[PDB]
DNA sequence: TCGAACTCAGACGCGGCG
DNA sequence: CGCCGCGTCTGTTGAGCCGATG
RNA sequence: AUCGGCUCA
């Protein structure tokens, strides 16, 4: 994706939305803390979320599952 | 030409404009026009906003932006409220409800 | 903090007071010699605020401890500096005065109160006259004004039963008395007497502003004023100069002005001086505040020291200097720069360049960050030295800092969205920013100065909106239509045409090769020329396959340079794309054919890789102009010999008088415009095709290789008519006035020319000069009223679930082939199920989108209209839907909502005004004669004769599309039966083009009863024949005596009845009209097809039809169908009694009849149908037929005038404004809202569809529909923030302040404003989320 | 408060008078 | 109803430079 | 800050 974001289009469906998710995955990695699955190859934040959605990985759903077990287990570790 | 920071005006709050005295260029409603049909909406609110008019916003946006964060807190450009005291100057009373 | 909705009311005086901090007495500013600010004054500290951060005045409590303590001595409050920015001041009037806007603003909004006239209020208020309140006496009545004479009069004859007095207060004083209900109701119930339309009108007026005035809250009395406001000090500063001057706007003046004569009267009032000083007193106060409100409106502008006009209040928001535009719509901005651009042709088309220490001075921060983390600064002041004194590893974090973050590109004037666009950096060294050859089309640029500006995006969303969004290889078609706007230019088509061409000599005849590679090591190598024909063997890839490529290898025969192109086709592609000699035009059709099959990445490698070898195979030939190229026919002397011969001819043909004046201009333009022609063609006769060369033999010809030709021929630069500028004749010329001048140009620009042939040909050269500088004032204009108008639609719901729509047909009608139906169906939704010929073939379920392949196969067969859904009809309020509008144009699918419509088609359609302001009826092919709701009748000889203006002659092929149509008079010859093959090149209709004749289809006698001569006619024999018949004359000229006759022949049988209409009880008798002198006279028969009489005969438009102008031609309509007739004659004009066949007559008036009529006295019509001639009011359109005949009206016009040029943009785009026009309704019956008063139709059909359910059976009111200019429909609208904004801000600021409206904010200007997010595009979600969370509390 | 201003022009709506 | 005359209100967008005045 | 004048695409 670091020429032509056609793919990624098809894979979600809209122009505008994959801008929101792939900002907010972006976000994730800026400062959130968490760490990436597709390997760097020395890439800025953003490109790595537009190829994480490309390949199949990050969708909406899955950010929300993903969030929503993250919260729970360690809300239950707390104690 | 280039500029990343300098003077501002005294009335309105909004950056000077020339080489003479080192300003930035002008953003006018063709190139809103413009930015509007290509349907981005977060672009025009940061030129409208944090890189103009709104003062704890700009002061904000440095703060994050040397600090390695890439956010934005917007606020309302002060040249409306301007607008604001002008209009209910003349006696008439313009003055925005509430939530 | 956060807000809703903002709102606009009157200001009383307990408001003004709870606004206010201290009243201000003194006018002095500051002392000039010590700069404090004047206590009481219009800076005081102790009214507005301290002026510096926690210090008082006198400086006794400093800066923390004494927080909020108000200090005693001096006596300012101990806060920030930035409340001077905020506090607010009055002064109190010692008289009441009165507001200008709602005074002098039309209709005054005080006389139409009151109800009397304007002139007594200024009269009064002048301080000239008296005016009674209220007499006990009933003699008098309130309101009759009183001059002081009379006034003299009254005081003795009564004296104390009557109340009278002058100024302001009188007009308090009635203003207090009235009351708003009785009046109210009054006026209601007396309303419904006389249906007069100035009563009507007058009378919805008064009762609109009285009901306005009790359901707001407002009083009327606070319109005039008693106490006034002072903005604070830092809205209106004091700045100093190098020398002890000071610059203040002037608004401190005007307030000095009004504090002076406030004292001043308030003393002599309180000394009781003698009457006359108190009236000028006070007539001078009310001067200098109604000045204060806004400058030059009452009397003359009061000027400043320089002869100039002062600025007010009222003109800090006006003009295009004021808040609105100037300030608030468009700020500036930093980070950002500007410099000029060049070419580079090394980048790849997704970057660009820029100089070193621009994006040194652009990223700055970001370094700050990189360097800090990396841990060679400690601080930011280190970061700040060590990029100045700019040491390498500086260097090496900006190469870091820019990679993968794009910036924008921007050139003004931006006529459109593809204005800007987001690259992504090079870094070079130098001070020009580089740009890529290919994406100068778009932006429209020359390297011959130009200059661009460059902005960066700072947050993380806004830079994933420039890489998703506007990137540069993301829109490759533009959204007027869909033709691809990457079209390789001027010198890339040159090395493509000089690469693939053929010579018959060259060397490596015939040999064979094994591939294209040793096709590349032969021309390189220097054994074989780059163009000389061969045979090689070659792999060609087709996937006809289910989606998969197959392989198939043969042995072509080719040259050596379309064999090397073979190297960068990319694997899906046809091998005949190369076998030609590549003019522009096979390379876009190149480039689109890649699109169509292989999708887009393959496309954007394909387009560079041509540029690239266009550019490397022109150098390496070498192609110069030199004077040696032009070439000048050698038979040129002969033809304009020739020429001067003939003309000196004519010109003794007439100096001998046989020929007239005009015959000899006309005859000699035509012989120098045939020399003109025959030099032209001798000249490509000889450029052309003259390389003689031979090979193998003796001799052949082929085309040639002269630099001129080349460049003319592929399509590079030039064209045919400028070739022969530089080698022939270059024409007549033209002078000033318009005329074409009488001897013509004859040496070109080869050869030189002479003095005054250049002193002429400077005409037209200024000509056209003058106009190219002063078009863009009105196009830029109208572009901003279209945007303004289409602002606020957006694509908002799916599918409207609406019903059918509009019906599509081609228009290729006059000529031949206009606009075929493929282009006016690609992308619209079908309405219904289209049936077809070979019927129980239905296509749809009721709507599909039509592709590429559905209108091919609607092409297959023979159906020639279709119907489709068009925006002007879908039901969804606010908005459309996404079916309605159809195809994307840009991205090649359906719409997606969310999109902006409404900026979109008005800038893809005031983007081309750039270039805007510069008988017998032959059947031409052979087919069918087909006339339908015809009436004909064969004549007298045996052919053919019309009856029936509604059809008209349409020639249809042998399968049923229509080849051609005409328009044919009434009655006029054929030479041809209905329903037959008829041969082409026929006069298939004859008529003399002024002869108009009175035919009777009928059979029997005609003789002369009801006309008797001087009366409604005249006995004019005619003496060249002697037979002739009673001459009908004209209006004008036939008497009064028959006037009120009409004239009338009474088509008979021989027994004496009328005439019947054939199968119909109608008696037919010619009541003739004018001009109808008929031929054959008493006794005479007229039969079937014999002629009884023969009656003889830029930029504004476009501009002038989206504004819904009338014109002063307007050609009446036909308000109702049926069988017609006429009534009394000429008093001015004469009178139409309608005759519906079952209905009532009276309606009628006026009637132009001074142009030649076409309904006769005793004609059955259908509604809508002409009566005089000339263009039409598209009112009338929309009164008497619906709403799709204005649309369709109103596309083919302006589509007419576009495509005269070659400027084609869809069709979507006039309709979307149109459907911006028609959206406010006059009601006629009533039940819930009032009579007749305008009113948006959303809202009447939000209503009809809740009270007429199953609620109430009928209440819910009938609407008619109305229509209204761009410039008018704009300003009339819901919100008063988006009418405000752009013109009339004063007139209408004040129709909302007495209201008192509410502002909503919906639209995309209203958001722009305040700063909000867009609702449209990306901004779209969470705005609507804001809206569900509006309603669930 | 004397001192100019001039031939922009095209369109629209209102106040008088028939 | 129908002339006929009167005072408001509009007229491209970014930049570069130097006198004048307060 | 306003005004006048020249110039660029
Ligand atoms: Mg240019
Ligand atoms: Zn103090
Ligand atoms: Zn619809």
């Amino acid at each position: 994706a670091r020429v032509t974001v056609q793919d990624a289009v098809e894979k979600i469906g809209n122009r505008f939305d994959l801008v929101l998710v792939a900002a907010r995955r972006a976000r994730q990695m800026q400062v959130g803390g968490k760490d990436p699955l597709v390997p760097e190859e020395n890439d800025k934040t953003t490109v790595i979320a537009l190829r994480e959605i490309e390949e199949g990985l990050i969708n909406n759903q899955i950010l929300d599952v993903r969030e929503r077990q993250e919260q729970q287990e360690q809300e239950a570790a707390e104690l | 030409h280039a500029r990343s920071t300098g003077s501002y005006s005294l009335v309105t709050q909004q950056p000077l404009g020339g080489k003479a005295q080192f300003g930035g260029q002008r953003f006018g409603e063709m190139e809103v026009w413009a930015l509007e049909a290509y349907g981005a909406a977060y672009t025009l609110q940061e030129m409208l906003t944090v890189k103009s008019d709104d003062v704890n916003g700009r002061t904000k946006m440095y703060k994050n932006i040397v600090d390695g964060n890439h956010q934005m807190e917007p606020g309302m450009p002060e040249s409306f409220n301007v607008l604001l005291k002008e209009i209910r100057s003349l006696g008439i009373n313009i003055e925005l409800e509430d939530e | 903090e956060e807000f809703d909705a903002i709102k606009i009311a009157l200001a009383s005086p307990d408001m003004i007071r709870s606004w206010s901090f201290g009243e201000v007495k003194k006018p002095e500013t500051i002392n000039y010699r010590t700069f404090k600010p004047e206590r009481d004054g219009l800076f005081c500290a102790r009214i507005f605020g301290p002026v510096k951060d926690y210090e008082c005045l006198c400086g006794k409590y400093k800066r923390l401890k004494h927080r909020g303590v108000i200090c005693e001595k001096c006596g300012v409050e101990v806060t920030q500096t930035k409340v001077r920015r905020e506090r607010m001041g009055h002064i109190e009037l010692a008289s009441p005065t009165a507001h200008i806007w709602f005074l002098k603003s039309l209709p005054s909004r005080i006389g139409l109160l009151l109800d009397m006239p304007l002139r007594d209020i200024e009269r009064v208020l002048y301080f000239e006259s008296y005016v009674v309140i209220e007499g006990g006496m009933t003699n008098l009545e309130r309101q009759q004004i009183l001059t002081e004479e009379q006034y003299l009069d009254a005081l003795e004859e009564f004296g104390d039963e009557f109340d009278a007095k002058m100024g302001a207060e009188a007009i308090q004083a009635l203003l207090k008395s009235m009351d708003l209900e009785q009046e109210c109701e009054q006026l209601r119930e007396e309303l419904n007497e006389t249906n007069s339309e100035t009563k009507r009108k007058k009378l919805t007026k008064r009762i609109k502003l009285l009901e306005a005035f009790v359901q707001s809250g407002n009083k009327p009395e606070w319109m005039i004023l008693t106490v006034l406001p002072v903005l604070p000090p830092d809205l209106r500063p004091l700045v100093p100069l190098d020398g002890g001057r000071f610059a203040t706007s002037d608004l401190n003046d005007l307030y000095r002005r009004v504090i002076n004569r406030n004292n001043r009267l308030k003393r002599l009032l309180d000394l009781a001086a003698p009457d006359i000083i108190v009236r000028n007193e006070k007539r001078m106060l009310q001067e200098a505040v109604d000045a204060l409100l806004d400058n030059g409106r009452r009397g003359r502008a009061i000027t400043g020291s320089n002869k100039r006009p002062l600025k007010s209040l009222a003109d800090m928001i006006k003009g295009k200097q004021g808040r609105f535009r100037q300030n608030l719509l468009g700020k500036r901005v930093d980070y950002s720069g500007r410099s000029v651009i060049t070419v580079g042709p090394y980048l790849r088309l997704h970057q660009c360049g820029l100089p070193k220490k621009m994006a040194l001075e652009l990223f700055k921060p970001f370094i700050y960050g990189k360097l800090e983390l990396r841990g060679l600064a400690t601080t930011i002041k280190a970061a700040k030295k060590m990029v100045e004194r700019e040491e390498a590893v500086v260097w090496d974090i900006l190469d870091e800092v820019i990679r993968e973050h794009p910036v924008l590109l921007n050139r003004a004037p931006t006529l459109h969205r593809l204005g800007i666009q987001a690259f992504e950096p090079v870094l070079i060294e130098g001070k020009a920013i580089q740009l890529h050859p290919l994406v100068c089309a778009a932006y429209n640029a020359d390297f011959d100065g130009d200059q661009m500006a460059v902005h960066v995006p700072l947050t993380l969303e806004a830079q994933l909106e420039a890489r998703a969004l506007m990137m540069s290889t993301n829109n490759i078609l533009s959204p007027a239509n869909g033709e691809p706007i990457i079209v390789p230019s001027q010198d890339v088509v040159l090395g493509l045409y000089y690469m693939t061409r053929d010579c018959v000599n060259a060397k490596g005849e015939g040999m064979v090769l094994t591939g294209p590679k040793e096709a590349e090591r032969l021309y390189r190598s220097g054994l074989a020329s780059l163009h000389a024909r061969v045979k090689v063997r070659i792999t060609e890839y087709e996937k006809d396959a289910n989606g998969e490529l197959v392989a198939k290898t043969s042995l072509k025969d080719t040259t050596v340079g379309r064999a090397i192109l073979w190297m960068i086709v990319p694997k899906g592609l046809p091998y005949s794309i190369v076998n030609q000699a590549l003019g522009k035009k096979a390379i876009s059709k190149m480039l689109n054919t890649c699109y169509r099959i292989l999708g887009l990445k393959p496309t954007v490698i394909f387009a560079d890789q041509i540029m690239y070898t266009g550019f490397a195979y022109a150098a390496r030939s070498g192609a110069s102009v030199g004077i040696d190229d032009m070439v000048i026919p050698e038979k040129k002397h002969e033809i304009i010999s020739e020429a001067e011969a003939e003309v000196a001819e004519i010109q003794e043909q007439f100096q001998s008088g046989l020929v007239t004046a005009g015959e000899r201009y006309n005859k000699v333009i035509d012989i120098w415009a045939a020399a003109n022609d025959r030099v032209s063609k001798a000249m490509m006769d000889n450029l052309q095709t003259e390389t003689v060369i031979n090979r193998d033999g003796q001799e052949e010809k082929q085309v040639s290789f002269n630099s001129i030709y080349m460049m003319a021929d592929s399509g590079a630069r030039g064209s045919a008519a400028q070739i022969r500028q530089l080698a022939g004749m270059r024409g007549l010329m033209a002078k000033p006035d318009g005329s074409i001048i009488e001897t013509p140009i004859t040496a070109n620009f080869r050869e030189g020319l002479n003095v005054l042939q250049y002193f002429i040909s400077t005409h037209g050269a200024r000509k056209g000069l003058a106009d190219t500088a002063l078009k863009t004032a009105n196009s830029g204009y109208l572009t901003r009223r279209l945007v303004d108008v289409a602002q606020d639609l957006v694509v908002t719901e799916d599918d409207c679930g609406t019903h059918e729509g509009i019906m599509m047909t081609p228009v290729i009608e006059g000529g031949d082939v206009k606009e075929p139906l493929r282009d006016r169906v690609l992308g619209r939704v079908t309405a219904e199920d289209v049936l077809k010929p070979g019927t129980a073939d239905i296509l749809v379920p009721r709507n599909t989108l039509l592709h590429e392949q559905w209108c091919d196969l609607l092409e297959e067969n023979s159906v020639d209209a279709v119907k489709v859904r068009s925006v002007v009809s879908c039901d969804t309020d606010f908005g459309v839907c996404a079916h309605c509008y159809g195809r994307d144009l840009a991205r090649g699918h359906i719409i997606n909502k969310g999109e902006a419509i409404g900026v979109i088609a008005a800038q893809s359609i005031g983007e081309p005004g750039t270039q805007l302001t510069m008988s017998s009826i032959q059947v031409k092919n052979k087919g069918s004669i087909k006339l339908s709701n015809v009436k004909s009748v064969v004549n007298s000889s045996g052919k053919l004769v019309i009856t029936s203006r509604n059809t008209e002659l349409k020639l249809i092929d042998e399968f049923g599309r229509t080849k051609e149509s005409y328009k044919v008079p009434y009655g006029a010859v054929l030479a041809k039966g209905d329903g037959e093959q008829v041969a082409g090149g026929e006069t298939v209709a004859n008529w003399d083009p002024h002869t108009m004749p009175v035919i009777t289809e009928v059979s029997g006698f005609v003789r002369f009863t009801d006309m008797i001569d001087g009366q409604t006619i005249t006995r004019q024999t005619d003496e060249l024949t002697g037979l002739s018949s009673l001459v009908v004359l004209d209006s004008a000229e036939r008497t009064a005596g028959g006037k009120d006759l009409r004239p009338a022949l009474k088509i008979v049988d021989a027994q004496g009845n009328d005439v019947l209409i054939p199968g119909t009880d109608m008696p037919a008798q010619y009541f003739l009209p004018g001009k109808a002198i008929v031929q054959l006279e008493d006794g005479v028969q007229i039969s079937s097809g014999d002629t009884l009489a023969r009656i003889p005969q830029g930029l504004p438009r476009v501009a002038d039809l989206f504004e819904a102008r009338r014109p002063k031609e307007p050609a009446i309509l036909a308000e109702i169908s049926g069988i017609v007739s006429f009534g009394k004659e000429t008093k001015g004009k004469r009178r139409l009694v309608i005759t519906p066949v079952d209905g009532s007559d009276p309606y009628e008036e006026m009637i132009p009849k001074w142009r030649q009529l076409n309904v006769f006295e005793g004609e059955r019509v259908e509604r809508g149908d002409v009566i005089s001639d000339g263009p039409e009011a598209p009112h009338d359109i929309l009164r008497l037929r619906g709403v799709h005949a204005v649309t369709r009206y109103i596309v083919n016009e302006v589509q007419d005038v576009y495509r005269l040029q070659g400027v084609k943009i869809n069709d979507k785009h006039i309709e979307v404004i149109v459907r911006q026009m028609l959206r406010k309704a006059t009601i006629v019956n009533a039940g819930s809202s009032d009579f007749l008063e305008g009113e948006q139709v959303e809202y009447s059909r939000v209503k009809i569809a809740n009270r007429e359910l199953e609620a109430n059976g009928k209440v819910g009111a009938t609407y008619s529909r109305d229509l209204l200019g761009i410039t008018k429909a704009s300003l009339a609208t819901e919100s008063f923030i988006s009418a405000a904004s752009f013109q009339e801000t004063t007139r209408v600021l004040t129709e909302a302040a007495v209201a008192g409206k509410r502002d909503e904010l919906r639209g995309l200007k209203e958001n722009v404003i305040v700063g909000r997010l867009i609702p449209a595009g990306t901004g779209y979600a969470y705005h609507q989320d804001r809206m569900r969370r509006r309603a669930a509390g």
